[PDB]
């Protein structure tokens, strides 16, 4: 079952890597070394959102994983991951981004809703952690009774991002990372 | 058939990270779990080796970091703990459906 599905994807935890390091940068993937000597075998398969990093140059991952991490031999530890990829550069400060949460018609307080100090995240990246806050705090995915709905970015200059809450992700056709202080609302209803 | 859980007693100031260990000692373990008693006892995460683990009603993921990269071990980290998250702290595993305990550790938060 599919509600199983999701359940799994959004309320299981995410890599959260700074200052990795790009290795090789081909069509629809990267391969990136971690600070912690990990490798990540990243694909990207959306032509909108084609990372361009150079080898050598430093890279954030707010990431998932596609299936189990695998030991080498020599032993190297490789994860396999999609999307989320960015820049390093930090906000001066970090900041609460604009979440408000509905379920059935009722506004829904935050609890354990993070800050973030990045410039720019990943849309699959907003979309695992608003995702995550409705999982865990509001139940998503937990009862018949909530199942499906929406989250949308709208930006201070107006254009929008929305998903599905009833469908997984649209990694296809991704769009490039955003400026998250430029994120004017952040709406989540659950259905 | 015996599991281990250092630290058992902890006790730091707002805003630390806290890393507790959970060991295998004399077997093949599978997946752990992370629980948490309130004075009962809680699920709060599921773990196999290689993935991500899967987080119950209420926890949230940056809060419990879980860490499970060899058969034998799984860490825990409380990141940025607060008051409020002081309590009692127990790991089990599975062996390769009965599940064996480690010792718990005791948190407290100033």
């Amino acid at each position: 079952d599919n509600i199983k599905d999701l359940l799994d994807w959004y309320s299981s935890g995410s890599d959260t890597f700074t200052n990795s390091e790009v290795l090789d940068n081909s069509l629809g993937s990267m391969r990136i070394k971690n600070t912690d000597g990990s490798i990540s075998l990243i694909i990207f398969p959306s032509p909108y959102y084609s990372p361009a990093f150079t080898k050598g140059e430093k890279v954030d991952l707010n990431t998932k994983r596609t299936k189990k991490s695998q030991h080498t031999s020599e032993g190297t530890y490789i994860h396999f991951q999609i999307s989320g990829v960015t820049n390093t550069e930090k906000l001066p400060t970090p900041i609460e981004l604009p979440l408000k949460v509905k379920v059935h018609g009722k506004d829904s307080p935050l609890k354990y809703w993070p800050k973030f100090d990045k410039k720019q995240l990943a849309i699959s990246t907003l979309d695992f952690e608003i995702r995550h806050q409705l999982t865990q705090i509001h139940g998503l995915y937990r009862s018949s009774d909530k199942t499906g709905g929406y989250w949308k970015i709208t930006m201070n200059d107006g254009s929008t991002y929305q998903s599905d809450l009833s469908k997984k992700f649209e990694y296809n056709t991704e769009k490039p990372p955003i400026n998250i202080d430029e994120i004017k609302t952040i709406e989540a209803e659950i259905n | 058939a015996v599991v281990s859980q250092h630290p058992s007693r902890v006790i730091v100031k707002s805003g630390t990270s806290v890393k507790i260990e959970c060991r295998s000692l004399d077997f093949q373990a599978t997946t752990m779990f992370w629980y948490r008693q309130f004075p009962s006892l809680m699920l709060m995460a599921t773990s196999n080796e290689g993935s991500k683990a899967t987080y119950e009603q209420g926890v949230e993921k940056d809060k419990f970091l879980i860490n499970h990269a060899s058969l034998t071990l799984s860490t825990l980290t409380v990141t940025s703990a607060h008051p409020e998250d002081s309590g009692f702290y127990i790991c089990s595993a599975l062996a390769g459906d009965t599940q064996y305990f480690g010792p718990g550790t005791r948190l407290t938060v100033l």
